[PDB]
């Protein structure tokens, strides 16, 4: 995988030249914006098990066909593969936000998803409903203003819904 | 490529885990230090011509013969001298990398895996590359942690080809 | 035990390699961060025994059920009383040496691997142990980087017992 | 494995006991020193090709029956091997010196590395000449006063000798 | 799904061999068992709703709290009434499937393969459960070996949340 | 994989529903016959080497280019494949008698098999008369009036040839 | 392993003997007493969570030692593992009621215990009491005379106290 | 060894699991099957020195070579008889064992594992021995269910050696 | 197919080798031999009817009961005995082909691999092969090392049959 | 794999036949010209290594793309790996020449080759032209007429020619 | 050690196989290609100081600067001349045991086994012993197949320092 | 494992020395006598399974006791062992008669033999006799001077006693 500073690197070698002053800026200022990613993803993860609690909560309560007899979440075995999907998403997001980058995301969660689900017979856009959920609470919470030194992140949660909505739309 | 941040994220997903603070500190601790590597990385980058030019110099003075001996892994003609120039800005564009992505994953990928393989098969010594890195360290004009940064990379590129 | 040294530390290993740069920076984010923890540890000490008797009280004004109903497993008895302070009081121990530690290493090896199983066994429910932790998290007193640190750890409790 | 840290909750924990005013003491005064620790642990690193080789070296000069046809370092398999675990006890000797504790060491390197050089015909008491050396040019490395901030890394020495020593006597 | 019929087969597969005696009797037993196992099935079956409707208030008269603590995993609306109406109804529905199938298989599957992971995430108590277990139990009105085959399915649920 | 009252079972689940009086009569009925499944599947199986003896000298004898030198069954390494192949579908179709469902028989053997052959050059028509041969004898095994409590066994038999057709169709 | 049965042959086949009038008299006794044997174990068996917490609950309760901070069964791990302990042996005693014979038992489970705990620290003393208090539990279920057809099984109880005593002298 | 008795704790272990009505149901079959195994049993093992008798002269009768033919894996000195007399009586033996434990494997350990091995070293035939099961199938008198148990393993030991 | 030349060549690429003197030394030795495996061959494939008549009736003089015995497997009719002399031609040709491969494998892949089976399966005795083999061997007319030759893989194919 | 010998011994046994005269007396000219193609793989493995390298260095002079940053062979790991190959395809080559048959290289190299280069990006025109360049040493060296006893390998020359232009065109 | 006789074995025993005469031609190509390999080793035993001194002194004219170059690596003293005369004498050694030997075990494991660790660790140019090695081929005097085998482990040990 | 050749270049190398005149004879030697040694191996590899077949049956005829009821080669699968066994040591033995030294047998086969039996209860002196009658039978076919060039391979059946004899002393 890559970060953020991984990625201008490889870039930089694929053309075999050393990194410009604007190029380094960008990197100085990712590192100067640092402790707002901190923040985001210790509320996010310290908050995971209610996000997904309760997203799934309101996916089943707009959706009770996932949960009748024959829907694809009825029976404990695939509640809880459901409820596991939902928490390994919520994971690589975080470790996306993390790194600055999508590629962990991408490549250890996201490719190939749509395949398993098709497979599966799982509905992939009651997923994406899911995730969607997850990530305006995750959002909410990331951005609480009470508890914190005041600042704008907004920024960042620009950032943070983008990895979301790319999730989203790997399984739609 | 292995950083701080990857190394962090690689730890918290092999034991399918959330991130901890045990690695949002690490990742913290990178932060911090990226001010000194940010540093390296620039004033390397700003000398580099300077500095490679004066390292391939140190090789030659070190080991005469690499100007006289007749063969193509020498630099005794125009193109040996300009792989020679092309190979130390490789290694010190590296260490810059090094530095800015924090950790050694760029030299690991791009210059350290297959080295013994590459010096052997083409007869390129590596005490010549430890001549040109030591002029490196020697002569970058850093000080105080920025100097200790860059260093540090330095220093792992003479023990990789020791 | 999961701290950010010894997982520095594994990594090298697990790699053969002498420690990096990579791992360094870790390990100072970590003294760097451990002033704040320190200082969370010590105020949660120091104020033990108030948190841990007010968190049990939070407990059974949340869940009056568990002051009253017959069995062992309730707190209706002398004995099922003290059974519930050790326990809150374990778990703040617990929260005290991660700070200590800087990582969830001492909570993961001495509390979370097999909790299930004991709550299961035991007829426990997480609910009552998520209250009492709900309650040091509101009652610890501390603020900036200290709360933040204690508040970690914290919820990675609850978040075990969710 | 356990840290300078883990090691103080580890014994905590075994007496059901938060700890004192006096272990908090102790254990920030590491970490008010940490920077010498982080100094020796690059210094000695950054330095390990050349103190196992001038090591070797150096015991080789000495006690060139080792590598005497039939010697117990002759064969280019033999010296590899030789060189590789003067590489290996200097690697586990530095994971030491940054944990604070000798644990990593004595169980993931120590423990029955006497009985494997007995069913091998490995000389212990010339790896233990070895260490020594390693441990006299290390010590020289991290405690040189040059190109560092000035302070008293005396005590910090002893404990690096010390791991040095125990190496050396689970060989001997 | 785990019948005395698959386990016979899949003995015989897992050592490529063909059926012998000792599973044909082991089918045997199993059809000779049906006849009590179909007798406690039917009768589950047909008393289902009033063993069910028993079974809820044995709940809620033993667990009081469930009846009017404010959320959404407790029976203090009409909403959480049916959705525990709705899992006691699974359970029976589960036993009477094990009672025809002739063993734990449709338990295994559908109900037990899971299951602690969702009383954890949704707050649910085990020993709810178990108290609408030992009321279908005590109140089946079986008596011999359909009485065995019954309590044994339903013993066997108990342990599963024990 | 499934048997006759897994099948039920399964189905019922889908719905959400408990059985019906006729399901439940008509599992009592399977039970009721179950003695002569028992004697099927004991006969066969107590004659199966026979059974795929006699079917491939019989098809070996009406199909001379199989053992022709360059035919499929030539060589004795081919040949002993071609005899494991009648076995293994006679035992899965044994499986299938005592499960009274062909799940077992569909998923363990049947699937993919078409394809096996077809990239191996095996001529799956000639598999197909093999299983109609070994079917035929089967069948006049199971039905034998002679040593046994008379009854009839009919409906039984037609079900026993569906699970042999069902094989020869999967290959031919 | 071997059953009650499986024992009677194998001693017969040392000899090289058919069995004798008595021998089959003997088994045919053991299969007469059969549902007895096959009511035990479903008793206990349905009662197995209850037996192991309640004797666990007893052992801690005389032995406070075992879950003070530093006693083998402190910290949940710990915990886990004794009850987990627990139910393997009551497990393993219910294979030989089954079987009529101890060798399941001792094989699979008895045989290196007593060096397992010594390893550890675990104090066997401490099981052999957590043993023979699952032992009364469940004797006084297997043979508690109400909800059952009335009968002598005296020597049955005598028989799986003697697999429960067997158990505890392999720890004690 | 195979017996159902065995088979079924096998399974149960396998899977880490207490016995279930599953299993239960199996050796209940078990035990019920064992009336006609039993009585198979005694009536062979009363019989078994005129069935033995028998069949040794029905195979001497089918394959007359065997009683003329220079070698000693031939019945044609009396070492050889000997030998042959002992070999069917082994058969025998072991068909009542099976039909004492119910199942296949005191014939499948004592017997039937290196079969192949120990008939191609010393030259012996399959065929001789089919000959011999095929004489004690149709001359034990047994009728009933008594006949189909002691016919299973008669059977299973002819497919053995075809 | 194993013959000196594939060996060779597996042994270096197990290794990920070239071929070394060790290896070319063995192919050499091949091809020295060849001169006598080749006189062993041509001979064989001349003389092949008349050896692969007379190895039959080598057969039914021997075992008098395959011209008489009632059974598809034995040569008591026009197709038995057919089929006996196709194989007794079938073991001659591979015995051939071995010598002209230097080694085992033609034989090994298509004749022995399943042969044990398909002896068993047919009810054909090794016995009658072992026969016909030792009639080859002692007929065959040669001398010298081309005899030693067909010896050695004529000897092979009956150790194959015991 | 086969070697000469075996190929006709393979296409005999399809037809049952025993060889001819025509196919005795090709085997033993392949035998009787034998020492020939030992030299040459002689001669061409004992030179390999310089046989790779100057290919190899002759391709970066012509083809300096593959060697520039973003190139495929840029950076030491692609380099090492195309060495690698280039020592494979030769490896492969010489193995079958000393068989007298490509099946070795058919199989075991060239098989999916062209596919893992798609799949890659490593441009197999490039590598085409580096096992003409080998093919083109190593028959310089195989064909040397100094240093040997004199003698007509023209044929095995067109042999070996064949084997690298296969090569090569399963790579283009 | 990889001989053609430890080979041959080596490959019978893995498949678990008694010798044929596939492994017997491979020992034969072997025993035959010994007179040859024998009059190598002789030779170059006999002049081995010759080939050695002068060895040493083709390196120190190709290579100047291995004479004057400070340095314990380098042969600018008596002890550096010392070790570089031992390491050739080392290598002419083992040719000497290949050709004795039959194949390059004794190579394989006493010197390239490590080598590349040792000379990247010591700082010893691999293009120092290829020139010796070069001299030794140019100057052992042998003739036709005696020669052959020579160079053949000579060229052996020049690819593995390349 | 070593052949003749490579022990003395083993012993050589530990020494340092090249060879003398009179190793070089000695092995020349060996290789002047190969021709012996092949037909030796030949001709016991060629009746390996006649060898084996009419030691066993000796044994068994004079120590009846082993194939009794109860005895160590009574059942099929104990008697399929001892053959085995039996071919295994003749393999064993057969190829160091090939390598012209005990290595391989030592390493391969003998060591922990004896260790083996004692923890089966196999009887070792029995083994011992089966062996030497092996080596009888062996040296009989070796050695016989029908159908072979005359000479004298009178070391040759001694050095083949010997390895025999080791297997014997091995085991007794
Ligand atoms: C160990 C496994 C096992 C076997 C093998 C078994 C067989 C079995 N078959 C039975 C009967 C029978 N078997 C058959 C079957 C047939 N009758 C015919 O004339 C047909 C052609 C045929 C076709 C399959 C019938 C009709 C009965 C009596 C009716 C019944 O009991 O269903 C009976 C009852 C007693 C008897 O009448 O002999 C048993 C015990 N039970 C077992 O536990």
């Amino acid at each position: 995988m890559l970060d953020a500073f991984a990625k201008v690197v490889a870039q930089a070698d694929a053309r075999g030249e050393f990194l410009t002053n604007a190029q380094f800026d960008a990197l100085s200022n990712l590192v100067k914006e640092g402790n707002k990613r901190l923040d985001a993803v210790n509320r996010i993860t310290s908050n995971a098990s209610t996000i997904v609690a309760n997203a799934a909560r309101a996916l089943f309560a707009e959706q009770p066909q996932l949960i009748q007899p024959g829907g694809n979440a009825y029976t404990n075995r695939r509640m809880a593969a459901c409820l596991r999907d939902m928490e390994i998403i919520l994971r690589y997001v975080t470790y996306a936000i993390l790194a600055g980058d999508s590629s962990v995301l991408d490549d250890r969660c996201l490719n190939g998803l749509r395949e398993t689900y098709q497979a599966l017979g799982t509905p992939g856009s009651s997923v994406a409903v899911a995730i969607q959920k997850m990530k305006d609470a995750a959002i909410a919470i990331a951005n609480d203003p009470n508890g914190i030194t005041p600042g704008d992140c907004s920024a960042l949660m620009s950032e943070i819904a983008g990895y979301f909505d790319r999730a989203a739309a790997a399984v739609a | 490529m292995k950083t701080p941040i990857t190394e962090a994220i690689a730890a918290a997903d092999t034991q399918g885990r959330f991130l901890s603070n045990t690695e949002l500190q690490a990742v913290d601790g990178r932060f911090k230090r990226a001010v000194a590597s940010m540093e390296a990385a620039r004033a390397l980058t700003n000398n580099a011509q300077s500095l490679i030019d004066g390292a391939a110099q140190a090789v030659y003075q070190k080991f005469p013969y690499t100007t006289t001996m007749q063969g193509s892994q020498y630099a005794s003609t125009p193109e040996g001298k300009a792989k020679c120039a092309r190979d130390i800005g490789y290694y010190l564009r590296m260490v810059t990398y090094c530095l800015v992505a924090g950790g050694t994953g760029p030299m690991d990928e791009y210059l350290i895996a297959g080295l013994s393989e590459i010096n052997s098969t083409f007869d390129l010594s590596p005490s010549w590359y430890i001549e040109a890195l030591k002029y490196i360290k020697a002569n970058h004009g850093l000080t105080g942690q920025a100097a200790v940064e860059a260093n540090a990379y330095i220093d792992y590129a003479i023990n990789a080809l020791s």
